[PDB]
């Protein structure tokens, strides 16, 4: 028990410590960054004891340690719930973001504001561990505000480009729409079950949990990127590469998949939700993947790819399979990492260039890249035995082998293609062929900066996904029984996708042009809806904000009821009192017509 | 409470008998002092109000309007010696006779055992603030928004008068430790109606409700900045102290007599935060983001449950702090550019870095960051308003969306983009001026920490 | 339409500029260099077709249902440079753009810091206002009466003199600072 | 032939297929350089105070302040109590209100009846 | 700044209009002003409703982050028509079109949604068993009552 | 064609000055003069 707790909360203040060191500076520092990156690697470290201990026992426990407020009957403490999925998603995410700032001090070098950047990058991560370890709502809520914020703050990175300010204001649009289905099921359990802590919540047991769990959809629709609110997510992409490769891979863009995988006893006994989730994970397994097939920017491809794997791991949340989700997180973690920071070698060693129509020859000139960006997309695409075998396989096998919408199912599978169609558009138009970048060749990839970082998440890559699936307990009962079409459905669709595209990127070489089909200018432009509803909605808003309720109302009626008509009716009868002659027979027959009115009509004398 | 007037009184002939280079520092130095001796306030039971005399009493709602009153004054001090710099000494020396004696009414009327002191104080606050807007004001509107600022008041307080002395004939009583417990049920009649609406519609245009707000993006926009400040930090939030002191004697006609004003301030909290997306005077949506948040209040005391008490008064104390740091960030750009357009002076993080920190944490408090106190008040009156009806809970999301929009578009439009190229009088930003900002984001902030002597008498 | 020197566009331009939209927008769409070179030396084929056009009405007419066919055949998302408007680092590093005049007010401490850039500096902000009176009058005496017709600047006449308006386009910043 | 683009609202006509841009007519070529003129006046009347030396303040835009005492200050006196005006703001300004209020009045007495009926489940509720 | 240089009411007569046309900086015969309905416009003119994003981004503009120069008159949604906000630039795609093909697109999608729902795929199995009367105490049962029992057989 | 004169004078006026301009931002060998530690 001592070692356990200690060791928790350890890691938490050790993270938080040179928060302090920025804060309380006055020189110019000896290397900070090296100072945060040898700091989150020796959380790291810190952070594997705990797991090590959970992996010999099971061992949990519930750190409340300080009582911050009670509010009559909800003692608000900060509580700290050490279970299988902060012990499984801590040590994954500081390994990530160990190697993300070690990849950090080299693309992000020539910044002025690196202390800054390296302050905000440990501020997302302590955010995002106050998110994953909490035991209450209001403290979960303090993570997730917080991912939030500092999403806004690496977005707008280089605030003086226009659409980086556009895109983070984007993104905090979409988190606080999804923060309205958060405070819902807030307000629910509150009123309902008197508590925001996990434990009451999954004690008490409610079965007319339709409406708080339609607000904890609502909530991973805007933090996961899911369909209606994921637009966000690629132009998230406007922000530096290491922003990306953290936060809107792996790490940020998991936490409503990890709100809903944190409510998984409460998602277990409701069909209805299971069934809202499902469909909307494959609308946007579809939807996303579908849009990533003809995009020309890598970066965008690649967050295409992670809204796609999110919405896999939306579906295999809604075939009540909470744990192969969390376990596709912990494995989707490392390789989608280690693509983005592939990708961003490239966008360095091409002198900031992200399109991948003016890149190819690569698999000689960036050699290290090439290796780690091919392993990164078999990984991907579920190659067998690396680390995204031992989760998308078990996720397609299980989503086939169940009682399931047959179209979420089909659709999931025609994802999977795409997910092989995307990659190896990836591979063919980033590494392969005959170069066309321009010709000044400033092609390098030597710094051990860059080679160690992306090094350890290639051994990540290779390994991770077999030591984690067999570190982790059984929680369910894995479905291991099923025809053998039905068996080998991955992995023939996958390769069904590769043949696919093989042919469609090799008849890009042929001397025919042809104008575009209506597909590939929906695929292309998105799908329509970040053309459409980005002007519509904003239109439609500020039309009325301005014409309706700034003018219409209160500079005009709001204005001409109360205060101007009263106004101009006192002036009125100001000028009505205030006209007289002068004249004294005037005066004096009124005070006669008063005395007549007084007597004959008023009877002021009876 | 005699220990607090007294000191404050005796700040007048500490500002009159002052050197002349030395009337900014001793009047900020002594409501330092006193604003630290404001924390004795703090005792406080959880069966009985901190009761002094017959005539003063504090339970835990007026106490954090208290201490936050008597911290407002030196930052007002601090706030306004800048562009009072080059007036007479005399006209100095009057600006802040008239700060200190609005501090003197405001604390004994927070402090107010009996209804109709409080009413007499609570008028009283309109006369040095009255004077501050049309004396010191900079543009020529002053004069007009004195005007909407005295005649919606009076127009709303006059019927209240009348309302209390009914009161004091029916009960035999305005105390309100009395009336704790001689208070009667008011039933169903037209004649009660009236009662409810002279007792209520002068606080109601103190928030203000939406309808009736039309005095305050011009009084809040034509003051200086001390009157800017103690606007909207202290003078919104004496209409929902009024309101929560006087909403005992309305029961159960409140509970139909609040629909038509909930509808009003659950639809006022969307239509003014869509004004501050459409704003081009950036002091005038700092005005309407007071209009939004001081609707949330309005609709917690009208549903009169604990969490909504606790979360009106922890949102009042929440806005003051960051409305009247909002509007010295308006102030420290507008003595630079001498404009309050906020399409102008833009990129502004390029020149003023740390500003633009204190830029960034006060339009995260606006739009309620967790765990501050902006949040705290804010959560708790949702949870409140979702127990009255589930189906304010899209009001209230939609209320917030819109709020972390104007919040980071007021940001980005400073701060971020390229800079105005025409625009070279952007000075660094002077000591008093981050000390300004950092007086009032630090307690803010600290209050996260320790947050249970701001939710006052229901906690 | 729409540009500082001249009031529109000749017909001779907007050819030009509809040739360079093509080949960019067949060159998003044609990704491969040999691919692209082959097609483009098509299209040049069809721009020198009806270049010896002398009617301008028939030039006129060809030039806006080519302007219909480009719109019709144009790239979603076409290529564009980085630094070039639209592209991924456009206006990037406008955030590190700080102008000349934010030296003026730093402290004499960290003015110290660097003495020849300062002294240096100042030889600069001499020259720039003893050229300024002299500019000034240099444009009032060559503007014509009703204010200038176009937003052309004239250069330097005399030897010692430097062009009129000069300051804010030596004195720009650098593209990466 | 070719799809016809239909300008939208939200998505306008290019220039490429504007039919009046292509105009050689002199009242356009008039236009045009009217417009370069009274441009290029503007450009110097700004770029000789832009770079002054003796200058050290606000470059100050007529324009703007014409723009925001257009916005604001001067909407009222502009304003004639008339048909469209006085439709518009009884729909969108009580509208709502009544909105809101027949369906927070229509929920709650619901909400109401069932528990003085002691039919909403109110086991765990206490806190309000 | 004075009177004259401000914003007034409709014009009426045309050299109020030729006034108000030298007043916002530009010519006569292309000043437009709203259409007098009583909304509170004014003199002010109606521009053609376009974003800043559809101006020449290679001209030197006076406010470059902006697209607009000084002396130009800005439109009056020139807050809302920034390039932070709503783009009115031509789209590859016609308006109509492409609302056609997402609504159409979705609408199918939550078609089969639903008609994947109300036919759902399965395998060919029974239900799942379970030892104790169905895991009667496991599941919360209480033990002073007796569930019916629940007998499972070989197969 | 291309510039006229004037435009050809005037940006060879300004590229002479932009380039002093650019030459002047050097660093000295002796800059940054640092207090003492
Ligand atoms: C009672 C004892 C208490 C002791 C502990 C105190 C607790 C906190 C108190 C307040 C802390 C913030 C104040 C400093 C920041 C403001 C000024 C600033 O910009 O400085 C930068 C400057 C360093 O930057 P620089 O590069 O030199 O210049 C600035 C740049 O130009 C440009 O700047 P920049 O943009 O690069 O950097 C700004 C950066 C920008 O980053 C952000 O804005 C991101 C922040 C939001 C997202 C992340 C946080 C989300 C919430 C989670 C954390 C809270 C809960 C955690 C618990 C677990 C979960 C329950 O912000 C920060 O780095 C702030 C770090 C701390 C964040 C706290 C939350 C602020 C967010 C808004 C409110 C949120 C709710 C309230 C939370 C209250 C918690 C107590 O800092 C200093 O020099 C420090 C000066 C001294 C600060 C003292 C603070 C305490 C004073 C209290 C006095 C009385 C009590 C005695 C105790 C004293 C202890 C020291
Ligand atoms: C580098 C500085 C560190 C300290 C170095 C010097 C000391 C050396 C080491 C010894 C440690 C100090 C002695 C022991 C510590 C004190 C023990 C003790 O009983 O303390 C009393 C208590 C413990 O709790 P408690 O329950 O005893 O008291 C709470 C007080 N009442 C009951 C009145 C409500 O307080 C603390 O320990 C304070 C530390 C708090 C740490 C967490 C701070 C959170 C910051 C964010 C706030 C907002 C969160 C909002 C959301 C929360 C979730 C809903
Ligand atoms: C902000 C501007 C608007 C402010 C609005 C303020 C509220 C609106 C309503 C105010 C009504 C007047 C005060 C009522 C005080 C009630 C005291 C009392 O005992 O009531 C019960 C008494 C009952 O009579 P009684 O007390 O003699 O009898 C004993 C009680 N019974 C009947 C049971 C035996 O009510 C009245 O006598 C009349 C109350 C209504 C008075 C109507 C006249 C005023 C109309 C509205 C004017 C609003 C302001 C207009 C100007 C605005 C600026 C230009
Ligand atoms: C891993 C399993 C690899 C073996 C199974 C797939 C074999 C197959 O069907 O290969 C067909 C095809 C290559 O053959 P084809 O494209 O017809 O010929 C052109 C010559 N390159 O296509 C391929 O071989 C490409 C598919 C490889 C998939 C690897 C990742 C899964
Ligand atoms: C909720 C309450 C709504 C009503 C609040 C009171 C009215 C609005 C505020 C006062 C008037 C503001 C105003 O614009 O007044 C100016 C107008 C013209 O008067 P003038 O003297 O020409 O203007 C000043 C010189 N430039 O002045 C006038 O037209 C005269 C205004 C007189 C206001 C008296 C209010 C009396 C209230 C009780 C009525 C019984
Ligand atoms: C826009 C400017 C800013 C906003 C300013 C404030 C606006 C709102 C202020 C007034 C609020 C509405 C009046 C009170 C509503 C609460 C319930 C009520 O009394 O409804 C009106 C009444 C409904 O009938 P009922 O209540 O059953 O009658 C028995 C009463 N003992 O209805 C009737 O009996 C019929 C109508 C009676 C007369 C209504 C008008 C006079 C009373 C209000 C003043
Ligand atoms: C109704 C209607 O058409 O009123 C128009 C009338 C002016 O009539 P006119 O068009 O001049 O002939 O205008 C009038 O009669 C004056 C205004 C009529 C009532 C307007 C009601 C809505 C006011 C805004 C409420 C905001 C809350
Ligand atoms: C289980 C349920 C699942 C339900 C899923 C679906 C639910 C939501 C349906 C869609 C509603 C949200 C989407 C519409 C608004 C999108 C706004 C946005 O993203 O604006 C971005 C836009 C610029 O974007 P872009 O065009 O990409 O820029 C490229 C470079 N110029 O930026 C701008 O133009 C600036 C805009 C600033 C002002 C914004 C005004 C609009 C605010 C909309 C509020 C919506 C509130 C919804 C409340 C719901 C309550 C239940």
């Amino acid at each position: 028990m001592n070692l356990f707790s200690s060791l928790t909360l350890v890691t938490l203040i050790l993270l938080t410590m040179p928060i302090a060191a920025i804060n309380f500076n006055t020189h110019k520092f000896t290397n900070y960054p090296l100072y945060v990156k040898t700091t989150i690697s020796c959380a790291f470290i810190t952070s594997m004891i705990p797991t090590m201990m959970f992996i010999h026992t099971g061992q949990e426990m519930i750190i409340s340690n300080w009582h911050w407020l009670t509010i009559q009957t909800l003692k608000l403490s900060l509580s700290f719930k050490m279970d299988f999925f902060s012990m499984m998603f801590v040590p994954v995410a500081l390994f990530v973001t160990w190697s993300i700032m070690e990849f950090s001090m080299w693309y992000m070098h020539s910044d002025p504001n690196i202390n800054q950047f390296f302050k905000y990058l440990l501020l997302f991560l302590i955010t995002m561990l106050i998110l994953v370890t909490a035991n209450n709502l209001f403290q979960l809520f303090i993570g997730w505000e917080g991912v939030g914020i500092m999403s806004f703050l690496l977005i707008g990175w280089w605030y003086g480009r226009t659409d980086a300010n556009t895109a983070a204001l984007q993104a905090i649009l979409y988190n606080r729409i999804g923060d309205i289905g958060f405070i819902l099921a807030m307000a629910w359990f509150l009123i309902n079950l008197n508590t925001w802590d996990l434990q009451q919540i999954f004690m008490l047991n409610p079965n007319d949990s339709n409406l708080p769990l339609m607000g904890l959809i609502l909530a991973a629709t805007g933090k996961s990127a899911q369909f209606g609110l994921h637009p966000w997510l690629p132009s998230a992409m406007e922000g530096p590469t290491p922003v990306s490769a953290l936060l809107h891979s792996s790490t940020m863009v998991v936490a409503g998949i990890f709100l809903l995988i944190r409510f998984y006893p409460l998602t277990e006994n409701n069909k209805f939700g299971q069934s809202i989730m499902l469909c909307l994970g494959a609308m946007t397994t579809l939807f996303t993947a579908m849009c990533a097939l003809t995009q020309n920017d890598i970066k965008k491809i690649i967050a295409f790819s992670t809204s796609s794997q999110l919405g896999l791991m939306m579906v295999t949340i809604g075939i009540n399979q909470p744990h192969l989700a969390f376990l596709h997180i912990c494995t989707h973690a490392f390789f989608k990492a280690m693509l983005f920071m592939c990708s961003g070698s490239i966008i360095h060693s091409l002198n900031d260039e992200q399109d991948i129509r003016k890149m190819g020859g690569l698999f000689k000139a960036m050699p290290f890249t090439t290796t780690a960006l091919i392993i990164g997309s078999l990984a991907l695409t579920g190659m067998p035995f690396l680390t995204g075998f031992y989760s998308k396989d078990l996720i397609i096998e299980s989503a086939n082998t169940s009682y399931t919408n047959a179209w979420a199912l089909l659709m999931t599978l025609v994802a999977t293609s795409f997910t092989a169609i995307y990659s190896t558009r990836i591979i063919f138009f980033a590494l392969l062929g005959q170069p066309r970048f321009p010709t000044l060749i400033n092609i390098n990839e030597n710094n051990p900066f860059l080679i160690n970082s992306i090094k350890r998440l290639l051994i990540g890559s290779l390994f991770a996904g077999f030591i984690i699936s067999n570190n982790i307990p059984p929680m369910t009962i894995p479905q291991m029984t099923m025809p053998h079409y039905l068996k080998m459905t991955a992995l023939t669709v996958t390769i069904l996708g590769f043949i696919l595209a093989l042919e469609i990127s090799n008849t890009t070489h042929y001397l025919k042009f042809n104008y575009p089909s209506n597909t590939f200018k929906f695929s292309n432009l998105l799908g329509y809806y970040p053309t459409i509803m980005h002007r519509l909605t904003p239109y439609m808003n500020l039309t009325m904000s301005q014409k309706s309720a700034s003018s219409l109302l209160d500079l005009i009626w709001l204005e001409t009821i109360l205060p101007k008509t009263i106004s101009l009716a006192q002036m009125k009868m100001s000028t009505t009192i205030t006209s007289q002659k002068g004249l004294i027979k005037l005066y004096f027959l009124s005070f006669l017509i008063t005395i007549l009115i007084s007597t004959t009509l008023l009877n002021f004398h009876e | 409470m005699l220990k607090y007037i007294i000191p404050t009184m005796m700040l007048m002939p500490l500002t009159w008998l002052s050197k002349n280079s030395m009337i900014w520092i001793n009047t900020t130095l002594h409501s330092l002092l006193i604003s630290l001796t404001s924390l004795l306030l703090l005792n406080q039971f959880g069966d009985n109000s901190l009761n002094f005399s017959l005539t003063f009493f504090s339970d835990s709602l007026s106490t954090p309007l208290l201490i936050l009153t008597m911290w407002l004054l030196p930052l007002m001090l601090m706030a306004s010696q800048h562009h009072l710099s080059k007036e007479n000494l005399a006209r100095k020396k009057l600006f802040i006779s008239m700060l200190i004696l609005l501090q003197l009414f405001l604390i004994m009327t927070f402090t107010a055992t009996e209804l109709i002191f409080f009413y007499i104080m609570f008028e009283a606050t309109l006369v040095p603030t009255l004077i501050i807007i049309t004396r010191w004001g900079n543009q020529t509107e002053r004069l007009n928004a004195g005007l909407y600022f005295l005649f919606y008041t009076l127009a709303g307080s006059l019927p209240l008068l009348v309302a209390l002395i009914y009161i004091q004939n029916t009960m035999g009583s305005l105390n309100f430790l009395i009336l704790q417990y001689w208070v009667q049920p008011m039933p169903n009649s037209w004649s009660n109606t009236f009662m409810w609406l002279a007792c209520m519609m002068a606080f109601m245009v103190k928030m203000p409700l939406y309808g009736l707000h039309l005095w305050l993006p011009k009084a809040h926009v034509e003051a200086p900045i001390a009157g800017s400040m103690v606007l909207a930090a202290i003078l919104l939030k004496l209409g929902g102290y009024g309101m929560m002191r006087i909403t005992l004697l309305l029961n159960p006609i409140t509970d139909f007599m609040a629909y038509p004003f909930i509808m009003l301030s659950l639809w006022g909290m969307i239509m003014t935060s869509s004004i501050c997306l459409r704003q081009t005077d950036l002091k005038s949506l700092i005005a309407y983001s007071s209009v939004s948040h001081m609707a949330l209040v309005i609709v917690a005391i009208l549903i009169q449950t604990p969490w909504s008490y606790m979360g009106a008064t922890a949102l009042m104390i929440a806005h003051g702090l960051t409305s009247s740091m909002l509007f010295c960030l308006a102030n420290s750009n507008y003595e630079r550019v001498h404009s309050r357009t906020m399409i102008l002076a833009r990129g502004l993080q390029t020149l003023l870095p740390l500003m633009a920190a204190w830029w960034l944490l006060a339009s995260l408090t606006n739009l309620a960051l967790p765990p501050s106190i902006n949040l705290i008040g804010e959560l708790f009156v949702v949870m409140s308003t979702f127990s009255w009806s589930n189906i304010t809970i899209i009001l209230m999301g939609l209320n917030m969306v819109i709020t972390a929009l104007y919040s980071l578009y007021m940001l980005i439009t400073t701060q971020r983009g390229k800079h105005t190229h025409h625009i070279n009088n952007i000075l660094p930003s002077f000591t008093r001026e981050n000390a300004l900002m950092s007086l009032h984001m630090l307690p803010l902030l600290l209050l996260s920490l320790n947050p249970k002597i701001i939710l006052g008498p229901l906690y | 339409a729409f540009l500082p020197s001249a009031a529109y566009l000749t017909h001779q331009q907007k050819v030009l500029q509809l040739y360079k939209r093509a080949l960019r927008h067949l060159e998003s769409r044609c990704v491969h260099r040999d691919k692209y070179r082959y097609f483009a030396c098509l299209l040049r084929a069809r721009f020198d077709e009806h270049k010896n056009e002398k009617d301008m009405v028939k030039a006129t007419q060809l030039l806006r249902e080519a302007e219909k066919e480009f719109w019709h055949g144009q790239h979603p998302q076409p290529y564009i440079f980085p630094e070039s408007p639209g592209g991924t680092s456009y206006e990037r590093y406008e955030c590190y753009k700080v102008p000349e005049w934010c030296l003026d007010d730093w402290h004499p401490s960290e003015k110290a810091m660097y003495p020849d850039y300062f002294a240096k500096r100042e030889q600069w902000k001499k020259l720039r206002r003893e050229s300024w009176e002299r500019e000034v009058k240099q444009l009032q005496e060559e503007t014509p009466v009703g204010g200038p017709r176009t937003e052309a600047l004239p250069p330097a006449r005399k030897q010692g003199d430097l062009p009129p308006l000069w300051w804010h386009i030596v004195t720009r910043p650098r593209e990466r600072p | 032939s070719f799809p016809k683009y239909e300008p939208s609202r939200l998505a306008s006509l290019p220039t490429t297929l504007d039919p009046a841009e292509y105009d050689i007519s002199s009242e356009t070529r008039k236009a045009q350089a009217e417009r370069l003129a009274i441009r290029s006046r503007l450009k110097r009347e700004y770029q000789l105070q832009y770079n002054d030396p003796s200058r050290r303040g606000v470059v100050e835009d007529p324009a703007l302040i014409r723009w925001t005492c257009a916005r604001s200050a001067n909407v009222y006196p502009n304003f004639r109590p008339n048909t469209k005006t006085s439709l518009l703001g009884a729909l969108f300004g009580i509208g709502p209100l009544i909105f809101w209020y027949y369906v927070f009045k229509t929920d709650r007495d619901r909400k109401e009846k069932l528990i003085q009926e002691g039919k909403l489940d109110r086991t765990f509720n206490i806190s309000y | 700044i004075t009177k004259d240089m401000l914003p007034g009411p409709y014009p009426k007569t045309p050299e109020e209009r030729a006034a108000a046309a030298k007043k916002y900086n530009m010519r006569v015969e292309d000043y437009e002003p709203y259409p007098d309905d009583g909304m509170g416009y004014g003199d002010y003119p109606k521009l053609p409703d376009r974003s800043q994003q559809e101006r020449d981004p290679w001209y030197d503009w006076d406010h470059p982050d902006l697209r607009l120069n000084w002396g130009e008159p800005m439109h009056w949604d020139l807050d809302m028509y920034i390039r932070n906000r709503v783009d009115t630039s031509p789209t590859p795609v016609n308006w109509n079109l492409m609302c056609k093909h997402l609504f159409g697109f979705v609408a199918f999608m939550l078609f089969m949604f639903w008609v994947g729902e109300t036919y759902p795929t399965y395998q060919p199995v029974g239900p799942k068993q379970y030892p104790y009367n169905n895991l009667y105490l496991e599941r919360g049962g209480d033990p002073n009552k007796e569930p019916e029992p629940v007998v499972h057989y070989e197969i | 064609s291309g510039y006229t004169p004037d435009e050809k004078l005037r940006l060879q006026q300004l590229r002479e000055l932009r380039r002093r301009w650019l030459k002047d931002q050097e660093l000295s060998p002796r800059e940054p003069v640092l207090p003492p530690r």
